[PDB]
RNA sequence: GGUUCUCCCCGAAAGCUAUUUAGGUAGCGCCUCGUGAAUUCAUCUCCGGGGGUAGAGCACUGUUUCGGCAAGGGGGUCAUCCCGACUUACCAACCCGAUGCAAACUGCGAAUACCGGAGAAUGUUAUCACGGGAGACACACGGCGGGUGCUAACGUCCGUCGUGAAGAGGGAAACAACCCAGACCGCCAGCUAAGGUCCCAAAGUCAUGGUUAAGUGGGAAACGAUGUGGGAAGGCCCAGACAGCCAGGAUGUUGGCUUAGAAGCAGCCAUCAUUUAAAGAAAGCGUAAUAGCUCACUGGUCGAGUCGGCCUGCGCGGAAGAU
RNA sequence: GAUGUCGGCUCAUCACAUCCUGGGGCUGAAGUAGGUCCCAAGGGUAUGGCUGUUCGCCAUUUAAAGUGGUACGCGAGCUGG
């Protein structure tokens, strides 16, 4: 349903993803076909308000990023330890 | 938005029929009172007229979709609509039947064959003679809209200019 | 909250308006008299059965005004009385103790036609059928 | 109660918690509680909390548990000092951790499972948080 | 009334208020339902 | 929100004297008919009352409404006067009022001290009709409540001064 | 119990092990003067070397629950005694898959720490032999982590560590044991830390934006609601909302049974059917109960917000003692 | 290197989570009368027995027969079974 954009991670490590945190974004991973996992960061209360709907994870999703296009379904989240609040979520190839 | 296609669907029902009839009657309320409702449904299956009880948001969505006939002037408003499209002065023979349990000066207008029939005149047209009388009546009715009118409507217009 | 709900519902067995209690306060409150009522309901009893609740229908408005219905007998009353029994069945649709004939059936919807909102004798025959089959009547074609 | 059929020994360590849980979603049943963060249930917690649930929901669905007083925790008895060897056996803990995820279930409808939850909530000595499997 | 903590609506017409620095119940369908905190 | 957008248009030869905070209702039949907006900024126009954020306040819609509410109220006010038929109902009370004192029993040998705001007047039928007058809806709602304050309408037998909204939702008396 | 002048250079320990031993004494670790004599002794970088804890997990062990299950249990059963048995309709395991858990469980396993070599830097010896002089064993408020205790206590102990003990000053409504920092003395010099920035009393009533109205701020939890505001995504949504005020609040029908009356709302059986722009045989209230009501939903009057989820600011009562 | 203890009087004092009158809501409270019930430190709040004695147990007063602290108030006031 949703159509979403991403960047390629500037910032990597545990230190790094807290100070993405700290500016209320997030990051993923999208894994599948016969090629490499591609990182990216997201930002956080862009998708928290899409996947209030089912259609996050029924149907497909529009993520560009550095221009390119491949067609993504989300997978299961990781959540933080007393926050719904999403650490992390998870991506397939569709 | 819409939730439902019914909030679209009921201004094609009404518009359909109400475009069409041979007699209708033109009549405010606005929260009828269920006694006077059930007794003009009975006595609508006995004349073969039928009567609808409608929002004044279906009336201007009507009339933006579709042109009316003297009719058009009365949508302003809270209102019930009778109408038929056979049996004319049955059709303002029913107002006439609400008028026994209901006021009758609640009428705003009406059309009866094409005809602009105004709040006093139909009265007399819900009269309804026996047959012979009738169609002499709907014959009255018809020269009245067809050669009558013409003069008449231009005439109208002079009067409401007038002041004093 | 103005407090006001119009065309108020009274509910009371046919034999048992003559005292108080069984009648409640109401009637009296919204200015219709009771002894005028009284008088006006024992009219139509004598063909109506004893404990059996008869509709009584009064209004009041916002301004005090009010106005009052009393009705010719229920449908339930005619369609105990022409199939001969005098109580239902007291179990809805699967219990059956007696039936009702639709020909018949349309005579009744007739007799209740005022207080009817039917479009249609038909309509009106169609409202009355779940009546039947609450009091154990089965309607056959 | 929830309970062990049976537990290595007799007098086990209290332990801690460092303060992180892993096993942060639903995946047992379709809906659940989470803890939100941390402290102690003295098996008392998962009856009352069971009690709750099926007064609420009774025969529709069965529950799933997801907490378990694996620890035993002994009291020091008020004519002892310390230092005169560990109490006598009390009651059974399960060790709480934030985001650990407490009772569970699936086949009752979800509103009727959720009201048991928030019901469940309040027999609980901290603040909860309804979590839905969802999709994915 | 009881005079409680915890404020929760008795009836359809418990309009619930924050007057001063305590929650009242002021309503329209029985005076049965004034409790005093929240 | 939906009274805080109303665009209220005052009527032709009323006069709406605005001191930036304090407004000031004026017209035919009646005198001191006023509102004071402490939270909210309100702007006459030409009559059209428009609402905005006043300064060293953060709330919303909140007090916009309550305004549009007050300054409406002061404009019926001034015009046709408020209603103004008083009653009540229950035996040896009374609520008779003679000059700036209301005259009513809770059997006390102490004078009550029921007494008239300096906004009103009243005058009486009977010793229990009373008519108040005035033109500020505040006012005559404001001596109606003193004069309730401890003869309210009883949620069981139902006997007190009656006035505007009331709380009794009748019960009846148990069975003799 | 008490120990009389002063300077300077250097400067502990409260752990180990025994005691007719625990406020003692000794050996040892540790402290120092002396002669002896090796950069020995240290960090990080890289080389060489080893690990089983934390965390995490459930194959294994004791298990966990849902489902599948050899099996076990419960319950109905067959004629020709008897032996035996056709006959599951049901609960919940080891295991099996998935889910929880641990110290006496481990299929899995860091960071850091360590040593001896090779490199940078610095440290008036940290470490080394032996002669002389000891002292402490009666250490504590705190960081990491655990045992113990109620993940009480100005509580109690250890591996590991700071500070005080054995160091002045700054900061709590003065203050070295807490946070900052290292008092040689002298300078009416400046800067900065932790802590502070209306007056008390040294500095911001700060510049730009959000929000509460409680003296919350500036005293803590459960819990709760139609307390209050901001935001994006979304259903309704100017084709009429939200649903106020008015008016409708229904047809069979305010249903059958029961009964005093028995309304939807005393109780039970209804768990449905009818025209409608529309009104559930009803979400919540009430003589217990006859009664009465709010209530969605419908449409006027009339012309715009509104609710469920989530991010986010701010409140509430809960928060009652010897002066 | 402890100011020397229980009991009872005298003489007190302060905290209110008030024994009671007092203003007010609900009531399955019609009214009288009560339950439920919020505010409230102002004020009044008894005696004899047995026992060393508070407490115990009993008899009695008063409309009514309170809660908590004080080096478990007070031998540089008195008084021990």
């Amino acid at each position: 349903m949703f159509t979403i954009n991403a960047e390629v991670r500037k910032e990597q490590g545990k230190g790094a993803s807290r100070r993405l945190r700290a500016a209320n974004k997030f990051p993923a991973i999208i894994y599948g076909g016969k090629e490499a996992p591609l990182a990216i960061e997201l930002d956080h209360d862009k998708v928290m308000n899409m996947q209030a709907k089912a259609e996050f994870y029924s149907e497909v999703l529009t993520i560009v990023v550095d221009g390119k296009e491949i067609k993504v379904k989300a997978q299961d989240v990781q959540r933080h330890p007393y926050k719904p609040k999403l650490q992390h979520i998870d991506f397939v190839r569709a | 938005a819409l939730n439902l296609q019914d909030k679209q669907a009921i201004v094609a029902e009404v518009s359909e029929v109400a475009k069409g009839a041979l007699s209708a009657v033109v009549a405010d309320s606005r929260g009828v009172t269920v006694d006077k409702m059930t007794e003009l449904r009975k006595a609508g299956r006995e004349a073969g007229v039928y009567m609808r009880v409608v929002r004044n948001t279906l009336l201007r969505r009507a009339v933006e979709g579709t042109p009316f006939e003297c009719l058009k002037d009365a949508f302003v408003g809270p209102t019930l609509i009778a109408y038929s499209m056979e049996h004319p002065g049955a059709a303002a023979r029913l107002f006439k039947e609400f008028a026994k349990a209901n006021a009758k000066f609640e009428v705003k207008a009406a059309a009866f064959e094409g005809e602009l029939i105004p709040a006093s005149q139909i009265d007399r047209l819900a009269t309804l003679p026996t047959y012979e009388e009738a169609i002499a009546r709907l014959m009255a009715t018809m020269k009245e809209a067809s050669a009558g009118k013409l003069v008449r409507t231009l005439a109208a217009v002079r009067d409401a200019k007038e002041a004093a | 909250a103005k407090k006001v709900q119009a065309y108020v519902k009274l509910q009371v067995a046919a034999g048992m308006a003559n005292p108080s209690p069984p009648v409640g306060p109401a009637l009296g409150q919204q200015g219709v008299n009771i002894m005028e009522f009284c008088k006006a309901f024992n009219a139509k009893t004598d063909s109506i059965e004893k404990g059996l609740p008869i509709p009584v229908v009064i209004t009041v408005y916002a301004d005090r005004s009010f106005t009052f219905v009393t009705k010719t007998p229920p449908a339930a009353v005619l369609l105990k009385k022409a199939a001969g029994i005098k109580s239902g069945s007291g179990k809805p649709n699967k219990d059956k103790v007696g039936k009702i004939s639709r020909a018949q059936l349309q005579e009744i919807a007739q007799t209740k036609a005022a207080d009817m909102t039917g479009a249609d004798i038909e309509a009106m025959t169609r409202s009355i059928e779940g009546t039947a089959r609450s009091m154990g009547l089965v309607v056959e074609d | 109660m929830l309970q062990p059929k049976r537990t290595k020994f007799r007098k086990m360590h209290k332990g801690r918690n460092r303060g992180l849980a892993q096993g942060t979603d639903v995946s047992f049943g379709s809906f659940g509680l989470k803890a939100v963060g941390r402290g102690r249930l003295t098996a008392r917690q998962i009856e009352a909390a069971r009690r709750a649930m099926t007064r609420a929901v009774k025969r529709q669905g069965k529950i799933w548990i997801r907490v378990f007083p694996d620890k035993p925790i002994t009291e020091k008895p008020l004519a002892v000092r310390m230092g005169k060897g560990k109490g006598n056996v009390e009651y059974w803990v399960a060790l709480i951790q934030p985001g650990k995820v407490l009772y569970e279930m699936d086949g009752v409808p979800e509103e009727l499972a959720r009201e048991a939850f928030k019901l469940a909530a309040a027999k609980l000595p901290i603040k909860t948080t309804f979590v839905t499997k969802t999709v994915m | 009334m009881k005079v409680r903590a915890s404020v929760k609506k008795l009836c359809r017409n418990c309009k619930i208020v924050k007057r001063d620095g305590v929650i009242r119940v002021i309503c329209s369908a029985e005076p049965k339902h004034k409790q005093r905190q929240g | 929100s939906r009274v805080a957008k109303a665009p209220v248009v005052v009527p032709a030869g009323v006069d709406v004297k605005i001191n930036g905070q304090v407004i000031t209702i004026k017209g035919k039949n009646g005198e001191l008919t006023r509102t004071l907006n402490d939270a909210v900024e309100v702007k006459h126009a030409d009559n059209t009352l428009t609402f905005g954020p006043r300064d060293g306040y953060a709330d919303g819609w909140a007090q916009a409404g309550t305004a549009r509410a007050l300054l409406n109220s002061m404009v019926i006010g001034v015009t046709e006067g408020f209603t103004k038929k008083l009653q009540l109902v229950g035996v040896g009370y009374r609520a008779a009022v003679k000059g700036n004192v209301i005259n009513l029993s809770l059997g006390f040998s102490h004078p009550v001290d029921h007494q008239l705001p300096a906004g009103i007047t009243a005058e009486c039928p009977t010793q229990t009709e009373i008519v108040l007058k005035g033109a500020d809806k505040q006012v005559i709602g404001q001596v109606a409540a003193d004069l309730r304050a401890y003869r309210r309408p009883e949620p069981y037998k139902g006997k007190g001064v009656r006035y505007a909204d009331e709380v009794v939702r009748t019960k009846e008396a148990k069975k003799k």
